[PDB]
């Protein structure tokens, strides 16, 4: 279609097919014929007229690829040419995985309304992949401060390996 | 930043050689074409902000706050040209420079890269303002009132030069992009307690803070209504704006530092709040409700998070365009009746019903009335201070309750009950009062629709 | 999905229009009210649609069209929930202000705003609908307050009236105060659960909601205007009638329940929320019974038994019934919009008495409007098979079948005695015995307008129970097992209210004089809490802030310890410094006195 | 006190009066009890001591105190009522027509003409209307808030444009 | 041009010479132009400068 | 009114031999 | 007291020109100071100046952000790799002090 289905899953539809235990006529299935003729037909039409107008005129747009650049780790203290690139580059992976986690918030909500009174039991992985996500990205980004920056990104995460060591050194 | 910078200076050429007649359609004409291009500077990026020079860049947090300015500048000129009339046309001219100038130092304060730069820039404002308090203003108490603004802002402007050369001295630069990879954190000690004092208290002055606000419903009833305008839409704003760069460099001592002035603030809002319950000046209690927004702002720069900087960039936007349109309507009143007082004239929704409107749409824009981005803005800095702590819900929802009241009771009171039998001078609004009033609410209700713009560097 | 998700907007884009065309000078201002009322009754007829595909197959949706803003890692789209609440409220809602609607074309009718009337009810309406679809919390808050600012400007429609603005004033306070509330609860959610939308808060389920229930508690509390933040809702009485009906039966009042259903899965789960919701429906739904037993402004009879019929609804959200709760909203809204049109018919003809005991003998004046008035009494009390019944009848005994508090219980049984009692009292006084009003008749009820938009009511207030109740699917498990003591229990209690009540009424044809008793005096003056509440409460509030606020702090102690301080000891310095006598023999001297302390005391020679 | 003993005994029986009305409801109740009501102030009618008239009035007060109906009837456009100040909104005063746009004004040609009229009629009179008042007034201003008729032919009583040309009490 | 409505170009002007001016500071701040990490490449055979 | 400006009482208060 | 001149009277703008504007005595120049406004402020700023801030090109890269994000989903999801790491830079350039 137009999003990619790995990124945006969808389970498989399966819809009833018709069982009518009544003589009554439904109302719905006569509606649904009218809104096909007098509204989907119409503006199917439009619709195709337009898109034979974009084939007319067809060009191009494209994804921005941005190449690495060394991290901030490799930076020499107060060089600030070396840091400048460092710290765009740590912007945008910023904003990028806000956008990631996005992703998993919407896959969930998405679950819990296909699911109905059931989600609580088939929306289990989409749960723990959000806590998953959520946890790293926490560990990432949180309680840096509106200052926020790839050296103070740095020295929370140092002080995070250095407790992780320390830990290990009971064991 | 040029292309800005000559524009407006053109605007003083453009005002003295005018034919006499023509001197506000010109000003204002061009002003607003001025208004136009500035949004040639919404080309931001997320990761860099855009630097023109040495000298100046733009960013989320000062592209908005240039963008309200230069709009203003059309605004007041429409807004004072009723009450200068009768004015000597070499004096009319004078005032239109004042304006001009303003708006001059005004775009390169929001814009310069070197704090110094910004410092006599942040300064330079108080000269045109001073002239267009005390030159312009209508009662005695207007040079008083010139007194306690400049002096008020000199007492705390002063400590700030010294620490901003001391920190020149040891660091080596001023400039903001240096400031942001060179900077070091602030350890304790009395000598970076004042350090930190003296960085933070040139901007509270500004904003103003609780304590420190007695320059301000002084200021803001003396002055003529342009000069109201720019002093509520844009010159708090230097201390929002200022507060909000300095920061950077005054971590992590702000983590008890901001303690007192949290306090001053949060009780601040619901004692100024409720002050404009027993306001009898129309114009007052206007001047006594920007306390207590600016107030929010106070507490969301200091604790110092991504939502928090989100609204108080909102707050500071919302909040310039709201208060702007009431003074303008309350000084419509004034030009009717020449009396501030609230009680004076009543029952108006009877003689001016489409100024009805108006006074409705600002009380509600005042009160956060979702999804203005007045409530945009008020209710990210309520987010954030509940994280900060909880028991701060407590005091922002207090503040709600009173701000409605009071924002309801302006309406109510100068609107609705039985007209003042006495007073026989409501003539109909003029196209003029209208058009100003609708330029406030229209953009101000437009932003909502696209919000992002105004929410900052954050976003 | 493309019939349904389509057809559920353009319900609600067909409300907007009206507002567009008087916004956008597009319209023909010929018979704007006309337009305004067709656009409604085509708005309900467009619902149906989607609500019988939820009949047919329970087909629900959540429609996520516009994306607004994005805050770090919140995403706040354009949302609507087409659930079965909203897929059952919607229909009900716009039926029922079709209804109003054309009743206030002939009530308003010589109002010279009659257009701007129109054009408020419409934007009450939207913000409404608005509220009852949002699917985030940010979306619900901009309905929540719509209705707020609406309910504002309608029952302060009177402007040159003092009562009128302050009883607007009045619920803008008490429903701001309950905004806290809601404040709080997105807070909350925005903290701990990282999402403002309602999917993402049922899935995570927080397990310690008592903070977050808490808040939407309060907030419900002003909205539904139950025990604490209650008086403003009799005051609401101030605005024109069609106001009434509509802010009582959909629209505001409502709004504070509905909160609480949207959030049954959180409150399912904390107990601890639900006797507090429970105890302040109880206290609320007897309380205000009881204020409604005295009172003799129509309107506001009616008025409290609004307040105690939410009260009943918070009853049974705090029994963990929130799909009866909701079934109450919308049977609940059809005869009580019907007995305010009664009113307003009945006030209309008496030239605006609002007092019953200047009505009386209209039993027979009045034909239609009174068979509506029964009507709509007996559906009020839960007479079997009546609208009513279907709702509160469950209510009551799913009530005294659950693990429940029991002062509760008894007291939400003593007010369903006690509604009966009014109910009876507004029949007895108004339609019975011999008329009291002026000699002057006037009394007409002939008016197509007034008779078939009550007429529409009066269909739903008979058998719109029945029909909903056959057509929603089952949610729960219906206890239908009970004692016959607790099954009969609403039909014994209301039956002896309306004996009881017949006895207190026939009395006061005696031609005997009786002081009055305490109780009397209590129920009449409403508990004393507005007396004393909208007295001491504004009062200290309004002292501090000029006196200590403003005058102490600000027009003192802040300019004596700074600028006045500080500008006194210049001026004392100054008058030391140049009160000199001019005289070369002093200055001189002092010359020699400088040089000797700076030798003998400072050293500057060394 | 400005209001002498008669007015205050009167005061009272027609406010006891309407009190009572609102405990007894039915008219046939009322009625008996409006007699009874009357008996008790027709017994001390000629009461001639002062002293015990007032004494009378003060017991009559402290009974109608603890007797009053905590919520009396009150007309509907009487202070207090639900119909009070209700139009105040629709009352324009007359001089916002001066500021009517020529376009508006030429709608009602007939209406204006007089209106033209009214207002000649009150610049004429009004030089008259301050002398009358300025000779029929004592040094030290006036004791009383009355004012005085017109004594002539034309004249017209003096301040009476507010008064005749107030807004209607029902005006849209 | 007109003796009337000469005072009209001098803010449009403006903008064309501040325009103007800051297109020439650009020149001044070449030092890095197609020598950043992130974006230094290869000059398209007919290009003379990334940006000028 | 009018823009008030200093009159007589106010331009003594810098007459005198001093402040 | 002194010579000074009594405070002027009001002057209401509407009995000179019924059809005023508000801005200027003169007609000519008060129905030219409303074009400006109206055209200027309405016509140019509000309704230009909002559809050029409609069709902003991806203003602060929001857009961007989440086709990047769905990039590195799709590719990360296929390749068995964790969604997102709890470190933001590679252990191995970092020496831990001590
Ligand atoms: C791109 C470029 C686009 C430029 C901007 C486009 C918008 C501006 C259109 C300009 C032309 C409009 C026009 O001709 O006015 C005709 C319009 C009709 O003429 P009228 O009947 O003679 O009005 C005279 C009275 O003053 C009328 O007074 P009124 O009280 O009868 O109605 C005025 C109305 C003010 O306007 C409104 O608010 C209408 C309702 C909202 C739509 O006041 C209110 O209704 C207050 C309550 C507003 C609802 C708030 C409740 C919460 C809802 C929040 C939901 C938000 C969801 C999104 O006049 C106006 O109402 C003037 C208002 C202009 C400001 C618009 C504010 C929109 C909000
Ligand atoms: C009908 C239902 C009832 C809903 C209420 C009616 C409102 C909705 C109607 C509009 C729908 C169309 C729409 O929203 O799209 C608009 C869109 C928003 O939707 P959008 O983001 O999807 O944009 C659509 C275009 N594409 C798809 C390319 C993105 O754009 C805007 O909102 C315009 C922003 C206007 C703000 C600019 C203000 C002017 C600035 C002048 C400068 C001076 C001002 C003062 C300075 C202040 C400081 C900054
Ligand atoms: C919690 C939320 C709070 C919201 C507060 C603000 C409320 C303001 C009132 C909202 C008004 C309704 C908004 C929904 C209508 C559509 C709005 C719109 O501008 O659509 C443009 C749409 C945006 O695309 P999208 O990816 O969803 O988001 C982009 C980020 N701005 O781009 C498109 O999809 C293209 C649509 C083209 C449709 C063509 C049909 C035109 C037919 C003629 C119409 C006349
Ligand atoms: C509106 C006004 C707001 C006022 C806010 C007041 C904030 C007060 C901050 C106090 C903390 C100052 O920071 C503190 O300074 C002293 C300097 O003597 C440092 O301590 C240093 O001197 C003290 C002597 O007193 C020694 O105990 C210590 O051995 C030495 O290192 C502390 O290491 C530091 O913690
Ligand atoms: C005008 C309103 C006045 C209201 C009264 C406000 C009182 C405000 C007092 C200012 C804060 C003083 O208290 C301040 O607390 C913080 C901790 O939070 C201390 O902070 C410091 O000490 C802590 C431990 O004590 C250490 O982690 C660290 O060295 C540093 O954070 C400051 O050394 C101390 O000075
Ligand atoms: C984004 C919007 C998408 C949909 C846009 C569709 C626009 C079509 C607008 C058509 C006219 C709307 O505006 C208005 O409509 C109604 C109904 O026709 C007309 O109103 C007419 O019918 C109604 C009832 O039938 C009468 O009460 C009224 O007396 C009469 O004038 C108005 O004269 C017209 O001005
Ligand atoms: C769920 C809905 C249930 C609805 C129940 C409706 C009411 C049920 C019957 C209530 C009691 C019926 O009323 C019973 O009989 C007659 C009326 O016929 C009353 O008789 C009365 O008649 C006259 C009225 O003209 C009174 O002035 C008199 O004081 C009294 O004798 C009795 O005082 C009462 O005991
Ligand atoms: C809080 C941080 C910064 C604070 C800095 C404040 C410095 C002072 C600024 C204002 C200086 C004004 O200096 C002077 O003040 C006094 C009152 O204060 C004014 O004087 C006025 O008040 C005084 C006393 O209240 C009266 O005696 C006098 O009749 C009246 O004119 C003078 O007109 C003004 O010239
Ligand atoms: C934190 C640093 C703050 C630095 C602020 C800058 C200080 C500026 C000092 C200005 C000093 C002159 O300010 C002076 O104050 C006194 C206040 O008593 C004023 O005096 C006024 O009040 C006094 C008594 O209250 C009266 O006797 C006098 O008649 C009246 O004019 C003077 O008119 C004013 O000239
Ligand atoms: C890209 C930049 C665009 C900038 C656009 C700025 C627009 C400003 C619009 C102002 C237009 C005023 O243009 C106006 O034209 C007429 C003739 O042409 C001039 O001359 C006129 O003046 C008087 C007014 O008293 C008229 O009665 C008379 O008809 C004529 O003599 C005006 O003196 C001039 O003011």
């Amino acid at each position: 279609d137009s999003w990619d289905k790995d990124v945006y899953p969808e389970p498989p539809r399966r819809t009833p097919a018709p069982s009518p235990q009544t003589s009554l006529p439904n109302p719905i299935t006569y509606l649904t014929k009218a809104f096909d003729l007098l509204v989907d037909r119409p503006v199917t039409l439009v619709r195709e007229f337009i898109e034979r107008q974009h084939a007319k005129n067809k060009y191009y747009y494209y994804h921005r690829e941005f190449r690495r650049v060394p991290d901030i780790t490799e930076c020499q203290e107060k060089d600030v040419l070396c840091m400048f690139e460092a710290e765009m580059q740590w912007r945008r992976d910023y904003k990028v995985d806000q956008e990631i986690v996005n992703i998993i918030q919407e896959r969930l909500k998405a679950c819990q309304q296909r699911e109905g009174e059931s989600h609580r039991q088939n929306c289990a992985k989409e749960l723990e992949q959000f806590t998953q996500v959520v946890k790293a990205y926490q560990d990432r980004y949180h309680d840096l401060g509106a200052h926020y920056s790839a050296r103070k990104c740095l020295a929370k995460q140092k002080q995070r390996m250095l407790a992780e060591r320390k830990a290990a050194k009971e064991a | 930043m040029l292309k800005y910078i000559i524009p407006t200076i053109m605007l003083m050429p453009l005002t003295w050689l005018s034919k006499n007649n023509m001197i506000w359609v010109n000003s204002t004409a061009h002003s607003l074409l001025i208004s136009f291009t500035s949004l040639l500077l919404m080309n931001q990026f997320g990761d860099n902000s855009l630097n023109f020079s040495l000298l100046f860049f733009s960013d989320s947090l000062s592209t908005p706050l240039l963008i309200l300015t230069m709009w203003l500048l059309p605004l007041m000129l429409m807004a004072s040209q009723h009450h200068l009339s009768k004015e000597n046309l070499t004096r009319k001219k004078l005032f239109i420079t004042m304006l001009i100038s303003l708006q001059l130092f005004l775009i390169m304060t929001f814009t310069a890269m070197e704090l110094i730069l910004f410092y006599i820039l942040f300064e330079a404002t108080l000269v045109p303002t001073l002239i267009i308090i005390t030159r312009w203003g209508n009662q005695t108490e207007r040079l008083n009132a010139g007194l306690y603004f400049l002096f008020y802002t000199l007492a705390g402007s002063l400590p700030l030069l010294v620490a901003l050369i001391y920190i020149q001295n040891t660091v080596g630069s001023l400039n903001f992009l240096m400031l942001q990879y060179w900077v070091q954190p602030v350890h304790n000690s009395w000598s970076n307690v004042f350090m930190w004092l003296a960085c933070m208290m040139a901007f509270m002055v500004k904003m103003p803070l609780y304590g420190l606000h007695l320059w301000l419903p002084k200021a803001h009833v003396e002055a003529p209504i342009a000069g109201s305008m720019v002093l509520a839409a844009v010159l708090l704003k230097l201390g929002g704006y200022g507060m909000l760069r300095i920061t950077l460099i005054l971590n992590p001592m702000t983590d008890f530092m901001a303690y007192p002035f949290i306090m001053l603030s949060l009780w601040g809002m619901i004692m100024t709040s409720s002050i404009c319950l027993r306001q009898t000046d129309l114009k007052s209690l206007i001047a006594y409700s920007s306390v207590s927004h600016m107030a929010l702002v106070i507490v969301a720069i200091l604790i110092q998070t991504p939502w928090s900087y989100m609204g108080a960039t909102a707050l500071m936007i919302a909040h310039g365009l709201t208060s702007s349109m009431l003074f303008c309507l309350a000084n419509s009143n004034y030009e009717r009746i020449h009396s501030r007082t609230m009680i004076l004239a009543r029952g108006l929704q009877t003689l001016l019903p489409l100024m009805a409107t108006w006074w409705l749409l600002a009380s509600l824009t005042n009160l956060a009335l979702p999804p203005t981005i007045n409530l945009i803005g008020e209710l990210f800095v309520v987010m954030s201070t509940f994280s900060w702590s909880n028991i701060t819900i407590i005091l922002m929802g207090v503040n709600m309750v009173i701000t409605a009241l009071y924002s309801l009771y302006m309406l109510i009171m100068t609107q609705r009950g039985k007209y003042t039998y006495h007073i026989n001078n409501i003539s109909p609004s003029f196209t003029r009062e209208n058009a100003l009033m609708s330029l406030h609410i229209l953009p101000l209700l437009l932003l909502t629709l696209n919000p992002k713009i105004i929410l900052g560097p954050l976003y | 999905m493309n019939m349904f998700s389509s057809l559920s907007l353009v319900t609600l884009l067909l409300l907007t229009m009206p507002i567009m065309m008087m916004s956008f000078n597009t319209y023909k201002p010929s018979n704007y009210p006309l337009y305004v009322k067709t656009a409604i009754s085509y708005a309900f007829i467009t619902s149906m649609i989607p609500t019988m595909m939820f009949i047919h197959s329970g087909q629900e949706l959540i429609i996520s069209n516009w994306h607004w803003l994005t805050i770090q890692t919140l995403k706040l789209s354009l949302s609507f929930k087409m659930d079965y609440f909203s897929m059952m409220f919607i229909p009900v809602a716009l039926f029922v202000t079709w209804s109003i609607m054309e009743f206030s074309m002939w009530y308003m009718y010589s109002d010279p705003n009659i257009n701007k009337f129109f054009k408020y009810l419409l934007l009450f309406l939207i913000t409404m609908l608005i509220l009852v679809t949002a699917n985030n919390l940010f979306q619900l808050f901009i309905g929540w307050e719509g209705v707020g600012i609406m309910s504002f400007l309608l029952i302060g429609w009177w402007y040159g009236r003092a009562d009128a603005n302050t009883a607007a004033l009045q619920a803008i306070l008490y429903n701001r105060i309950g905004d806290i509330g809601f404040i709080l609860a997105m807070a909350w959610f925005l903290t701990n659960l990282n999402t403002w939308d309602l999917q993402q808060i049922f899935m995570l389920n927080p397990s310690d909601s008592n903070m977050p229930l808490i808040g939407l508690a309060l907030a419900a509390t002003g909205k539904s205007a139950q025990f604490g933040l209650h008086p403003w809702l009799p005051s609401a009485m101030e605005g024109p009638t069609p106001v009434s009906a509509l802010l009582h039966s959909s629209t505001m009042v409502v709004a504070g329940i509905f909160l609480l259903i949207r959030f049954y899965p959180l409150t399912e789960n904390n107990k601890y929320i639900q006797s507090i919701t429970l105890c302040l429906g109880a206290i609320t739904t007897l309380f205000t019974a009881m204020c409604a037993l005295t009172q003799n402004d129509i309107k506001k009879i009616i008025a409290f038994s609004t307040s105690s019929q939410l009260g009943l609804m918070m009853v049974t959200i705090g029994i963990n019934q929130p799909y009866l709760a909701f079934l109450h909203i919308c049977t609940h809204a059809f005869f009580k919009a019907m007995l305010f049109m009664c009113s307003g018919s009945i006030i209309h003809s008496l030239n605006d008495e609002q007092d019953i005991r200047k009505m009386g003998g209209l039993f027979k004046a009045m034909p239609f409007t009174t068979t509506a008035l029964i009507v709509g009494s007996l559906a009020l009390t839960g007479m079997p098979f009546l609208t009513g019944f279907y709702s509160k009848d469950l209510i009551i005994e799913a009530a005294n079948t659950s693990y429940t508090n029991a002062w509760a219980l008894l007291m939400t049984l003593i007010a369903t005695s006690f509604t009966a009692i009014y109910s009876t009292r507004i029949i007895f006084f108004a339609l019975l015995g011999q008329p009291r009003f002026p000699t002057l008749v006037n009394i007409n009820e002939n008016n197509p307008l007034l008779i078939n938009s009550i007429k529409r009511l009066l269909i739903g207030s008979l058998f719109a129970g029945y029909i909903i109740s056959n057509n929603i699917p089952p949610t729960t498990i219906p206890q239908m097992t009970m004692p016959y003591y607790l099954k009969t229990t609403a039909l014994i209690v209301t039956i002896l209210g309306f004996i009881l009540a017949l006895e207190i009424s026939n009395m006061t044809k005696n031609l005997k004089y009786h002081y009055p008793s305490n109780a009397f005096k209590f129920s009449t003056l409403l508990g004393y809490f507005p007396t004393i509440m909208h007295r001491l409460a504004p009062y200290m509030n309004l002292s501090m802030s000029q006196k200590s606020a403003s005058s102490l702090l600000d027009l003192i102690w802040l300019e004596a310890i700074l600028p006045k301080t500080i500008s006194l000891a210049q001026m004392k310095a100054s008058t030391l410094v140049t009160n000199q006598k001019g005289l070369i023999k002093l200055y001189f001297l002092s010359f020699l006195i400088t040089i000797l302390i700076s030798m003998i005391l400072f050293n500057f020679h060394e | 006190a400005y209001l002498t003993h008669q007015q205050k005994v009167l005061r009272l029986y027609k406010r006891a009066l309407r009190h009572l009305e609102s405990w007894c409801i039915h008219r046939d109740k009322y009625r008996y009890f409006a007699c009874l009501l009357r008996a008790r102030f027709d017994e001390h009618k000629n009461e001639k001591d002062m002293v015990k008239a007032t004494q009378l009035l003060r017991e009559a007060e402290e009974e109608f105190w603890h007797g009053q109906h905590p919520q009396p009837y009150i007309f509907p456009e009487s202070p207090g009522g639900t119909s009070y100040e209700r139009y105040e909104c629709y009352k324009v005063p007359e001089w916002c027509l001066d500021d009517w746009h020529p376009s508006e004004k030429a709608m009602y040609p007939d209406y204006f003409a007089k209106r033209e009229q009214w207002k000649k009629l009150r610049r004429e009179s009004w030089e008259r209307e301050v002398k009358q008042l300025q000779e029929e007034t004592p040094v030290g201003g006036p004791r009383t808030e009355a004012l005085p008729p017109a004594r002539k032919q034309g004249d017209l009583p003096p301040l009476w444009w507010h008064i005749v040309t107030r807004p209607r009490e029902r005006p849209m | 041009v007109v003796r009337d409505h000469w005072v009209h170009v001098l803010v449009p002007m403006g903008f064309v010479f501040g325009y103007y001016l800051d297109r020439k500071n650009d020149e001044k701040l070449t030092a890095f132009r197609n020598k950043s990490l992130l974006y230094k490449r290869e000059l398209k055979p007919n290009e003379e400068v990334t940006w000028k | 009114a009018r823009q008030w400006q200093p009159d007589v009482e106010w331009a003594e208060q810098y007459g005198g031999a001093v402040m | 007291r002194w010579q000074e001149d009594p405070e002027p009277e009001d002057e209401n703008l509407y009995e000179k020109n019924p059809d005023s504007h508000g801005y200027d005595k003169d007609p000519a120049v008060d129905i030219w100071n409303m074009r400006v406004v109206f055209f200027f402020g309405f016509s140019i700023v509000l309704v230009l100046g909002s559809t050029f801030v409609a069709y902003l090109p991806d203003y602060r890269m929001q857009e961007w952000a989440r086709r990047e994000a769905e990039r590195l989903v799709k590719y990360r999801e296929a390749h068995g790799l964790p969604i997102m790491e709890s470190n933001c830079f590679d252990p191995s350039k970092i020496q831990l002090p001590e």
